[PDB]
């Protein structure tokens, strides 16, 4: 659960900051103490050094309505270790990772009646090559009718299979794999912004936070202003045409081999509606003490 | 039943005499200068005279009243402090050294700002110091500079083992303090035997009541409490001033400036007057405000003269009026 | 005019009594100017023109 | 926001320590500029306090700079009855001031003289004098005091102390009543 | 309402400090005239107190 | 009580102190008024004093 004391995902004020003032302000946050929308990303299986059929979950038939954003917690793990999730019998180090969220406005039921298709434009947040790559995009998405594929047969779910050791190797990355991993499932149309954002990985547990106002849809991160701290902070403004209703996420699996299975980082999400919060600014700017009023 | 053994008990008493004088320009204020602003505050016209006249009358009754306190408080004769004073006696904290080093204690422990009396123009070229422009009001100095007032207690202090020895001011008793003391203790039930073998017990009872004091100023003394809540209450009726300019009064800007350059003539004459007359508003209960704490003052003020008129100067036999005990 | 015609207007007479009185305090001139913030990037028209 | 042509003009360097209108893309006002230590969050470029007023701000040139006001001259003014007689007291500021950058409506002449610094600031239309006056009917701040005549000049005197009268003390057996 | 409660703040504010200073006299009176026989004319009791 | 929205909050001393109170008071009257001082107390009998 989020302690607001210890400073834990606060949004910033967008335009103006302060220092060393304890101060009242009218913003987005989420609740005290909120224990979160968990979903976890767990490897495929695996035979030896074959990558076996993948191992998701059910997240996809799920939707919930958009409000006025969320905010997602990274590596709330924390440099650990921790045990295989689809094989509890073997632990491993555990490594961050990046989710991958798709928004839109409208509902609807795939092929086979599966609730989660989603119809006009979508704005898609796909991490890719090991994730140093953010890629986001408000464009148009078609089912595929093959074999396991969203308008065909045998069909439950997509996902992203994901291959570090042709993937994660020292440069190349495979040239968005994952991208390449959407287009599998999915048919591509009528794009609009194509994004890159080229960043850094480490093991240092960080924050995301994703809204939308009359600017169009705001990207907050940590990241780029606050590596060592926890504060949050604007960083982007993607011009997007309509306002969002719905959202979900995108399942992720690794193709990793057995006797190598890696522990991945499990995020939290947070729900964000307008409180009012008593904000200690520090002298440099940055906020470490906060307390609520609802 | 009798008592056995004794001490000398000390009790602080805090009395506010006079709030900060404190006075604003008004159209400077309420119209930040601005030409369009100014020909709109002209139809409303007398009424930052009247607030004017208000302050100014506040001041000057103010100014009566601390005139009136400190020369009913000055004593006719008096006798010069030097070190040594008291005998064995060890009131030398309460020795000047000008400023008193009890006086030197009790404004260091206590947050004043100094409204930049020499430089605060400099202040806030190159530095409520800076803020007493940012809105515009003057923060006027007292009557009398630090000197007098250090002149005064020093008189005070040097006439009370005098003045309190007969009936009648007329003459003066500059009596050394230990037979003072002595004489006064005795006249409160008090066997003269008794004080005239046990000096060296009582006087060293005398030092370690006037020393426990020294540490004393913290949360638990209620005078030192009253004093913050005096200098918050200033602090916090200027801030009032200070921070009302925030306030748009249902305008879409806290700036004139910004309004006359913003937007379409006639609906910015709405605006500006709207704002005048939020302003003025605060002003006015500023006013009212300001004429309350002007009449506690002098009530205080009248208060505190009859307190140090009385039991100050003589040894008073009301049990309990200024101090718990026998005083 | 003067503060003084002010004063003898804000007591509605032509005779005030003696003393000290707080009057509109003065504004220096400004010197200048100063326009520069992060900008540099131009507008797009050209399908405009 | 738009742009202009600078050279020179439009630099906080160039006008550093004077009185400008700011105008920094979106936020305008007067003030005084002035060279700070870096305080705060640099991407926001926009310092507040708690009373929403500007601070300082991040240079693309440099870094932080503060600015507080465009601060002027607080004016007072001493008058005399039954003697056509004022002066002018400017509180809080060294004589440094002088008739050039006036604003409001005028200021009046005295006659023609040097700006007297004072305790409560500076003071126009008042001459020194050694003389001190226990009877101060215009109480002008501190320990100062303005004197009449009986077409004279405006006095400042020092308001003094009424010293009592002193008594020696003995440190023999005797006394002096 | 926010008018009528701002009202109500005041006029208790008032009530508040004028009982207080009443409880001042109460005290003065009750350690003067009550725990010792006074001599002032009138001050706590019509006739000789 | 709650239907307006205020709370009457409770009198700080109970019943029973203002009667030991004023029963100490009654008590010391008795004695104290008599010789001035108040170190020693001098419970005379009521018609003495
Ligand atoms: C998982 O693995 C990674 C890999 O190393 C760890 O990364 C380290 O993170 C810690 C935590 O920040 C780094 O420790 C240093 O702490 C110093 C203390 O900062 C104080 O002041 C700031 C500002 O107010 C506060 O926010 C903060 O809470 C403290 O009160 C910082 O000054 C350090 O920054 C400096 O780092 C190096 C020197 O350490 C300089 O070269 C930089 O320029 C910068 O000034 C830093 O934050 C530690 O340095 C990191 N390691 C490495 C190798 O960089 C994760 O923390 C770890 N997870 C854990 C342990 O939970
Ligand atoms: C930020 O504000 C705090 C709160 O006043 C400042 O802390 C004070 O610092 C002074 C100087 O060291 C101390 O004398 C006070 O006792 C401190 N107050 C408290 C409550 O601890 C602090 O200095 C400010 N920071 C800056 C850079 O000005
Ligand atoms: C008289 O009282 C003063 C005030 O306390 C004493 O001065 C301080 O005394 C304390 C201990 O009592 C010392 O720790 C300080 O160093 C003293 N201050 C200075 C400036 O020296 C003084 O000692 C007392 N004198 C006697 C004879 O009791
Ligand atoms: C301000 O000037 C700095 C130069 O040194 C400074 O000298 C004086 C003026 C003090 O401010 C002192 O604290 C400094 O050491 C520059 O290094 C700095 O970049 C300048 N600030 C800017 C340009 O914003
Ligand atoms: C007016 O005179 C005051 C008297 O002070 C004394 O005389 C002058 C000549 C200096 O020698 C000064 O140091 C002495 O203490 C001055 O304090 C005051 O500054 C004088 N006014 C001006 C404007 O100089
Ligand atoms: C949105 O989807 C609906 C349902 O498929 C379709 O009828 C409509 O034409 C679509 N509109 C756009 C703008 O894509
Ligand atoms: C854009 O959308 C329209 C309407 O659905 C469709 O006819 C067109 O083919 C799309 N464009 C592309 C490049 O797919
Ligand atoms: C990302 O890194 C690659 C590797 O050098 C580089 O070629 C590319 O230009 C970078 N892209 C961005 C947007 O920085
Ligand atoms: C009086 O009290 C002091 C300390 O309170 C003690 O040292 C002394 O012995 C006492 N004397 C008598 C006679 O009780």
């Amino acid at each position: 659960p989020i302690d607001v004391s210890k400073a834990d995902g606060i949004i910033y004020p967008q335009g103006r900051t302060y220092s060393n003032i304890t101060i009242t302000y009218q913003g987005l946050f989420p609740y005290q103490g909120d224990h979160g929308d968990m979903y976890v990303y767990s490897a495929g299986h695996a035979t030896g050094t074959t990558p076996q059929k993948l191992f998701v979950a059910n997240y996809s038939q799920d939707v919930k309505q958009f409000a006025n954003g969320f905010v997602v917690r990274i590596g709330a793990a924390a440099n650990s270790t921790g045990t295989v999730i689809i094989s509890p019998s073997t632990s491993a180090t555990i490594r961050k990772i990046y989710p991958a969220f798709m928004l839109g406005s409208s509902v609807g039921n795939f092929s086979d009646g599966k609730m989660g298709r989603f119809f006009n434009h979508t704005l898609v947040l796909l991490p890719d090559g090991c994730g140093t790559l953010l890629r986001a995009f408000y464009c148009i998405l078609e089912p595929r009718s093959g074999n396991h594929c969203p308008a065909g047969n045998s069909y439950t779910s997509f996902a992203t299979y994901h291959t570090p050791a042709t993937d994660c190797s020292d440069g190349n990355y495979n040239r968005n794999a994952s991208l390449n991993s959407f287009k599998e499932y999915f048919n591509l149309r009528n794009c609009t912004f194509m994004y890159t954002y080229n960043i850094t990985e480490d093991e240092i547990l960080e924050w995301f936070g994703i809204t939308q106002t009359a600017q169009g849809v705001h990207l907050f991160s940590s990241r780029y202003v606050d590596l060592y701290g926890g504060n949050m902070f604007q960083f982007a403004t993607l011009p997007v045409y309509d306002t969002i209703k719905y959202y979900s996420i995108i399942p992720h699996s690794i193709r990793s081999i057995q006797s190598d299975r890696k522990a991945w980082a499990a995020f939290y999400v947070y729900k964000l509606q307008p409180l009012t919060f008593l904000l200690d600014f520090s002298v440099d700017g940055y906020i470490r003490r906060a307390i609520d009023c609802g | 039943s009798i008592p056995t053994n004794f001490s000398f008990g000390v009790t602080q008493e805090y009395i506010q005499t006079t709030i900060q004088k404190v006075t604003v320009d008004c159209k400077q204020y309420v119209c930040n200068g601005f030409q369009k602003c100014e020909q709109l505050l002209r139809e409303y016209g007398q009424f930052c005279s009247k607030i004017n006249q208000a302050l100014h009358g506040a001041n000057l009754r103010q100014d009566d009243s601390v005139r009136n306190l400190f020369a009913s408080v000055k004593s006719s004769q008096s006798s010069p402090i030097i070190p040594g004073f008291g005998g064995d006696f060890n009131l030398t904290l309460l020795e000047p050294v000008a400023r008193s080093a009890i006086e030197d204690l009790l404004f260091d422990k206590v947050t004043i700002a100094d409204p930049g009396y020499m430089q605060g123009y400099d202040d806030c070229m190159q530095q409520l110091i800076c803020a007493q422009y940012v809105a515009g009001y003057k923060v006027l100095p007292p009557l009398m500079d630090v000197n007098m007032e250090a002149a005064y207690t020093s008189s005070l202090l040097g006439s009370i083992a005098g003045v309190g020895w007969t009936a009648g001011l007329s003459s003066f008793a500059a009596i050394p303090f230990a037979q003072s003391i002595f004489y006064r203790l005795n006249g409160v039930g008090i066997t003269q035997q008794v004080l005239s073998e046990n000096q060296k017990l009582i006087a060293n009872k005398f030092n370690q009541a006037l020393g426990a004091m020294q540490t004393g100023f913290t949360t638990t003394n209620e005078a030192f409490q009253k004093v913050q809540d005096a200098v918050n209450n200033n602090a916090q009726a200027l801030s009032k001033l200070a921070s009302e300019l925030s306030n748009t009064f249902g305008a879409i800007s806290a700036s004139i400036g910004d309004i006359i350059q913003r937007l379409d003539p006639p609906e910015q004459d709405a605006q500006i007057d709207r704002l005048i007359n939020g302003r003025l508003t605060t002003l006015n209960a500023f006013v009212a405000q300001q004429l309350v704490r002007s009449e506690s003052a002098a009530l205080s003020a009248q208060l505190a003269k009859d307190k140090v008129n009385e039991c100050v100067k003589a040894q008073s036999k009301r049990s309990g009026f200024c101090g718990q005990g026998t005083h | 005019f003067n503060d003084l015609s002010q004063l003898h207007c804000s007591y509605e007479s032509f005779d005030v009594e003696s003393g000290v009185y707080s009057v509109s305090s003065f504004e220096a001139k400004p010197s200048g100017s100063v326009v520069e913030q992060a900008e540099g990037v131009e507008c797009d028209f050209s399908p405009l023109l | 926001c738009p742009k202009l042509e600078f050279a020179n003009d439009t630099k906080i360097a160039s006008q550093l320590g004077n009185c400008v209108e700011y105008s920094l893309y979106g936020v305008s006002g007067r003030g005084v500029f002035q060279n700070c230590t870096a305080v705060g969050v640099r991407q926001q470029r926009f310092v507040y306090d708690a009373y929403q007023n500007l601070v300082g701000y991040y240079s693309d040139d440099g870094n932080y700079y503060c600015l507080r006001a465009c601060v002027s001259v607080p004016v007072s003014v001493i008058y005399d009855k039954e003697t056509k007689t004022h002066a002018t007291l400017f509180g809080s500021v060294a004589c440094e001031h002088i008739s050039s950058t006036m604003s409001q409506y005028s200021r009046s002449t005295r006659s023609m003289y040097g700006p007297l610094q004072t305790p409560v600031g500076c003071v126009l239309g008042l001459v020194n004098s050694s003389l001190f006056v226990e009877d101060c009917k215009l109480p002008l701040g501190q320990s100062l005091c303005a004197l009449p005549d009986t077409p004279g000049e405006m006095r400042l005197a020092s308001i003094a102390f009424n010293h009592p009268i002193q008594v020696d003390q003995l440190n023999s057996s005797y006394f002096k009543l």
